[PDB]
């Protein structure tokens, strides 16, 4: 009715899409084998938004799975779910990117985009309406950030009106796992910055500290820490699919957010999150303590907003609840608080409210905010690209693939002019 | 001192417990054929962004 | 699904690895002395061809 | 009977939480491993 | 579908390779005579000997190995040896006269003659693969077929094939103990063709193998089974990203990538942490981060070259067996904070962690016990600088009185190469001085 | 998360070791393979699925009384790498301790405690024991101090020193190392007070009735100080007091620290029947200075800090009333400025008994501390006693000829009496 075609790239891009088509899967009552399963007649009735009616009362899901290794996309035929996939809908490469952006974007990957584009009309003319496209990717590796860039931009130009999401994992410098690192999410910011909506920064460091600090597990590996965390954000497009009293959908959400068309990023957070212990002793009320976020214990970026001011702020929230206590709550916030809001906007706040919960709890909520505290994450990835590039470190790889020396000069000013841009409205 | 290399025999105490292997039985089913790719006329239904069959009745 | 969305499966599945691996190490103690006593009959043998 | 539907949900809640337990005890206390995962020399 | 196919060269390349080819063996089901074993297996579906094996008709498979040598001695004890039905029988190739440690004869007068067969041989394993992803040197400085014959080999094998990862994995004669006299002038002349012609270049020691086999193990006396033994475990771990699944899988091709800075630096070191004798395995705990911590110690880099006189460069991780992805994030937050351990100043980030599933196995009279987690730490440090200019002292007090040429003179060769090879070392010991100094 | 690392240097000091594990091997009962039939995590370190691991080190610089450990019952219940043995004896040499044959170990020393110091997170104190009287205890020990402050600079490094008798020695020439280590303890050690015991002989047969002891039967009474002073850290207790707790508060005059008092019923079955044991019974028991275990009397001296220690059945009424009625009577003198002069530690759990020694089951137990002015006769007694060898020059070539100085000798003195002309004013 108001269509998403899901696309994912890269090793990250295939472990958070195995885990988003699993959450979303247990809301709409779908089996493992493809049938249909729950019990409320609501559910099915919005069924044609992620996926599509097969033969017998089947249901698959329309996604676009890219790799340029085939061992990753193996294992998602063999896994929890993954049998519900088409297998047509799986396409992949025969040798790696070498974890390259180079590679991934000029001369390794470029034989796969004319197979990977041509699956995508062919889940956008079965359609009603799109409302658009979303991709799940990583800034650290050649699969995830330089396929990623080129499947944008090739999207970008043919499908225009239709938005566009992207859910990026921004490198970190204390949990840093590629020497190319800053080489690759400082170059790939440029090609980002131009063909998105709407971007998030969902980085590996804050979803560490969230994970020994609220929930206070033993041993987060990453099944039991991508599915808890960045595979239920995605889930705030219930307003989508469900109806609910007041709702904003993700296209209604964009506009009031973005006050310049160069300045969408974003912070997400799951307002309960407590552990296996504390979901005992707290109170399933619409409380401040998460919802005031501002000791930011439970923030899933990196940055915060005591060292800058907030733009624009949302709250997308879940379940029967009261509209009156969502708006005195909306009171509490923003006076108790005074200095870390922008001084010419009065009422920073979008809400939502839904009618189904997630699975288990009688009460959630999600909160994506919009700051200038965002602005330190790109200066410092820009200081680890300005150092490595004095001395020519790890240069010879990307000459001669085709890219010359003039594109990482157009791609450290364009990244200092984001630097720019939110600087101005620091206080003003 | 050259035929230390092969003299023993293994016993199932001296072996890993377990055995994660890399399997292509998936992935070599489409490895063989190529993936898909347009080949076909355009067929798509003429889209409307708003109004879908609509009756003017009334009007003269 | 539920096996590996579990937690307390993987904290258990360590024990079972060290507790096999221990038994294991057990049994190559007992090999590298079988293999010790058959270098020092090995040595007897050419002191008795040196007589 | 708003009062009564609270109190029969979490009721629920915690006899779902005794079930989930008992299937956590049980998964750990009874092993089955799959043959295609033991090296190959191991199996017998 | 990930073929890689491994070809080894002299004495020490057959040796090595016995050692290499009985670890590979024993970690899938391959008896000698090649067949898996029949225990009424319905399913089977492991495909993961088909990096290094190739599966027949019949139960049988074929390793991919080009055991070379010029010295048929040593070549025919694995003709005649319990993996005498394993190797196709024309796979190891043997050479009718042995080059006798020279240079000169290694690589122009009795090291040509066979070459022109052997080249053939690895285009019926090249086409045999599918996606073939780059081969592995095993070879040696001190010999005429280590030191010549190989240095024939990527003069040809670059431009026949070009863009294919090689790798070696040389033995450098060691600064103070030695069997030859004659081999500061091999691997001088060594170092010319295979500056340019191997891709990345591993490079080990023997002595500081001969080191720590009588330190960290309870063992004395031990001979080229214990030193084998050793550096075939270093093989696996590398290549075991291809074998068997884990979380982060570190293929062949971006260890280049981010191990290598400049494209005349690419020799790192290597090492093996959790190495321990079975008595000694069981009473201390190997942790993720006492396997870490006890890798980069100076009494376990296996060259002589003390790491804290340069500056590291980059490094890389391999970790094996069971390993969470948290705890090598919080290794290195003890490795970073150390004053001794310094990086280069242009090199902020300077790692690269990889983890594996499949612990590591033991071969029955092992030395080396089992364990839960290894680690496998490949750095690229400037400290190798004084690697060569302890051996450049040993080849001016030759060549300076003129001693042991005239062998070298009539093979084939002129004198010009001796003074052009001393000078075109001396350019790249000139480039390691410049990459270590501080830009302000 | 609260450990301390223990040090056995000496012969007297494995004739302690003997002892002090023996309690520290039934305080916790410890199998000599590694697994019990969370108190232990000071010292134990649990391995990959079953076996403990004590962190303490047996540092001696000949191998004869390291395989005599090793011949002992507990063979693998230490495990042999910590240990430290030398392939040369160093052989009361300075020298050859310090700068010829330890420089070539050290490396392998220092490999061993920056591998154990990733288990080394919430150390509370590296306690230190060692005599003076040889290459055993001097000289490496003094490096191992100077290293690991510039490895580290913060943690904790303690020492309970021991110290030569002034009538009997096994060595003469001895005081030279006595007087170096007199200089080098100074610089890098948070705390260096008294194991130096030569008392013990007095107390081992003047209490307990085992005339004809070894080292070992003192030596269990030297354990039985370390019971007390760690214990607290040990176990939880009313008001425990753990190490870095003890070092802020120990310590008046940051180079001035060097306390002298007893664990105090030394009391053996045969007096067990009849004495109806107190906390202030046993008290006025230990104030008497003649059942000291430092050679020295504070009776005629200034009791100027304290610090206590107390086990079992104790009571903060019994305590309390022992510490008025002792206060009240001048046949202590007490000091001029501090007026007080108790510190209080709690422990629920009584010590453990081992057989084989001197001592007998308690309910309860108590200690003291009395840093007093009472080690300056005592440094007198040495200044007295040292120059006699100084003026003619005695043993110097042996130490000169590897690798140092008479300058260090003419340094060490002077360092020390200053020291003495610290303490003379208080
Ligand atoms: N690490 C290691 N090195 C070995 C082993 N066997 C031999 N070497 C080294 O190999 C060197 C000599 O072997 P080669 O160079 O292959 O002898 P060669 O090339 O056949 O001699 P030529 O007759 O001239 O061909 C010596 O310096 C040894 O140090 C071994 O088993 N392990
Ligand atoms: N008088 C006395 N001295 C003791 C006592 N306990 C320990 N000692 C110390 O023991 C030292 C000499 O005896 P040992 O410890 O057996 O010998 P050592 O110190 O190891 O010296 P070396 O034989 O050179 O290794 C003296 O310097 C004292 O410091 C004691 O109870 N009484
Ligand atoms: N969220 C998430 N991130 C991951 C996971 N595995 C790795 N990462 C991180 O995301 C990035 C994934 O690299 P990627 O681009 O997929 O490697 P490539 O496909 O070979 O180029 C790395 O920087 C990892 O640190 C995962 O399972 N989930
Ligand atoms: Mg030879
Ligand atoms: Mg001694």
């Amino acid at each position: 009715m108001r269509e998403i075609v899901h696309l994912q790239a890269g090793q990250c891009g295939n472990q958070i899409g195995a885990k988003f088509w699993e959450v979303i899967s247990d809301e709409h009552g779908i089996d493992p084998t493809g049938t249909y399963h729950g019990d409320s007649d609501l559910q099915l009735e919005r069924i044609n938004v992620y996926y599509n009616e097969a033969t017998g009362g089947k249901y698959v899901p329309r996604a676009v799975l890219v790799d340029l290794e085939p061992g990753t996309m193996d294992s998602v035929r063999s896994g929890p779910f993954g049998q519900i996939f088409r297998p047509d809908n799986f396409v992949f490469g025969q040798s790696g990117a070498g974890n390259n952006w180079a590679k991934g974007h000029y001369t390794e990957g470029a034989e796969l985009v004319d197979s990977v584009l041509d699956v995508v009309r062919k889940e956008a003319e079965s359609c009603d309406c799109l409302q658009g496209f979303q991709l799940t990717h990583s800034l650290g590796g050649g699969t995830g950030s330089g396929m990623g860039t080129l499947l944008i931009s090739k999207i970008r130009e043919e499908y225009p009106d239709r938005i566009m999401n992207t859910f990026s994992v921004v490198p970190s410098p204390k949990v840093s796992d590629t020497v190319v690192e800053p080489y690759n999410a400082t170059l790939s910011v440029h090609q980002l910055v131009e063909n998105t909506d709407e971007t998030y920064c969902i980085d590996n460091e804050a979803l560490y500290d969230i994970c020994f600090r609220t929930l206070k597990l033993t041993t987060p590996t990453y099944g039991d820490l991508n599915h808890l965390v960045s595979a239920t954000m995605s889930g705030v497009t219930t307003c989508l699919r469900f109806p609910g009293q007041l709702n904003a959908d993700l296209r209604k959400l964009a506009v009031n957010m973005v006050p310049f068309p160069r300045l969408h990023f974003f912070m997400p957070g799951f307002a309960p999150l407590t552990s296996r212990g504390s979901q005992q002793y707290r109170a399933l009320t619409v409380p401040e303590l998460t919802q005031q976020m501002f000791d930011a214990k439970n923030m899933m970026a990196a940055c915060d907003p005591r060292h800058g001011r907030y733009l624009t702020v949302a709250a997308v929230f879940r379940g029967r609840m009261s509209m009156k206590e969502v708006d005195e709550q909306m009171l509490n916030v923003q006076n108790k608080n005074s200095s870390y809001f922008v001084e010419w906007i009065p009422n920073n706040v979008k809400t939502a409210v839904c009618d189904i919960p997630p699975r288990g709890l009688k009460m959630s909520a999600t909160f994506i905010g919009n700051s200038t505290a965002i602005q330190e994450l790109f200066k410092r990835i820009s200081e680890q690209f300005t150092a490595m590039f004095r001395r020519k470190a790890f240069l010879h790889w990307y000459t001669g693939e085709g890219m010359d020396e003039m594109e990482f000069t157009e791609a450290e000013s364009n990244m200092n002019d984001l630097v720019s841009e939110y600087q101005q409205y620091q206080d003003a | 001192n050259s035929s230390n290399y092969g003299e023993f025999l293994p016993m199932p105490q001296f072996f890993p417990c377990y055995y994660t292997p890399r399997e292509q039985v998936f992935s070599s089913h489409i490895r063989a054929t190529g993936f898909y790719q347009n080949n076909t006329l355009n067929t798509a239904p003429d889209r409307t962004r708003t109004l879908d069959f609509p009756n003017f009745q009334h009007t003269l | 699904q539920f096996r590996e969305r579990c937690q307390e499966l993987r904290a258990e599945l360590f024990c079972i690895h060290q507790k096999a691996v221990c038994e294991e190490r057990k049994a190559q103690i007992a090999f590298n002395e079988e293999l010790k006593r058959q270098k020092v009959v090995e040595e007897q043998m050419f002191s008795k061809l040196w007589e | 009977a708003e009062e009564e539907e609270e109190r029969r949900e979490f009721e629920a809640g915690i006899a779902a939480e005794k079930s989930f337990q008992d299937k956590i005890q049980g998964i750990l206390s009874t092993h089955q491993v799959v043959p295609r995962n033991i090296h190959p020399m191991r199996r017998a | 579908m990930r073929e890689c196919i491994s070809v080894h060269v002299g004495q020490a390349g057959v040796q090595i390779g016995n050692a290499c080819w009985e670890l590979y063996c024993l970690e899938h089901g391959i008896q000698p005579d090649g067949q898996m074993p029949s225990d009424k297996t319905i399913g089977g579906g492991d495909d993961s000997f088909n990096t290094f094996f190739s599966e027949t008709g019949a139960g049988k498979h074929v390793p991919r190995a080009v055991f070379v040598d010029l010295e048929p001695t040593v070549i025919d004890e694995v003709r005649t040896g319990t993996y005498r039905q394993l190797f196709h029988p024309e796979q190891l190739i043997t050479g009718k006269e042995d080059a006798a440690n020279n240079y000169a004869r290694g690589h122009y007068t009795i090291g040509k003659e066979l070459i022109d067969l052997v080249l053939d041989r690895i285009r019926k394993l090249a086409d045999q693969c599918t996606g073939l992803q780059g081969f592995l040197i095993f070879h040696s400085f001190g010999g005429g077929t280590g030191s010549g014959f190989t240095s024939l080999l990527m003069e040809r094998l670059s431009v026949d094939y070009g863009k294919k990862s090689k790798l070696e994995f040389s033995i450098y004669p060691a600064p103070q103990v030695s069997t030859a006299v004659v081999e500061p002038y091999n691997s001088i002349l060594t170092t010319h063709t295979t500056l340019e012609h191997s891709d990345c270049a591993f490079m080990v020691d023997n002595e500081a193998i001969y080191d720590i086999c009588r330190r960290n193990l309870d063992i004395e006396r031990p001979t080229y089974t214990n030193l084998n033994r050793l550096i075939g475990q270093i093989v696996s771990s590398i290549t075991a990203s291809l074998r068997f699944d884990g979380a982060l899988n570190v293929d062949l091709t971006e260890f280049q990538t981010n191990l290598v800075p400049y494209p005349r630096i690419h020799f790192p070191l290597a090492t093996y942490a959790p190495v321990i004798s079975a008595e000694k395995a069981y009473h201390e705990q190997l942790s993720v981060a006492e396997i870490t911590n006890a890798c980069f110690e100076p009494a376990n880099q296996m060259v002589k070259c003390d790491p804290r006189h340069g500056k590291y460069m980059a490094c890389c991780l391999l970790y094996r067996g069971d390993v969470v992805p948290k705890d090598v994030n919080a290794a290195i937050a003890t490795i970073k904070t150390k004053r001794t351990i310094q990086f280069v100043d242009w090199c902020p980030t300077g790692f690269k962690v990889g983890i594996n599933y499949q612990p590591p196995t033991v071969v029955p009279g092992g030395d080396l016990a089992k364990v839960q987690r290894a680690v496998c730490m490949l750095s690229n440090t400037t400290a190798i600088a004084e690697a060569w200019a302890r051996l450049d002292h040993k080849f001016d007090l030759m060549y300076a009185k003129r001693a042991f040429v005239h062998w070298y003179v009539g093979e084939g060769m002129e004198e010009g190469e001796f003074s052009e090879a001393r000078e075109d070392m001396a350019a790249l010991e000139k480039d390691y001085e410049e990459v270590g100094m501080d830009s302000v």
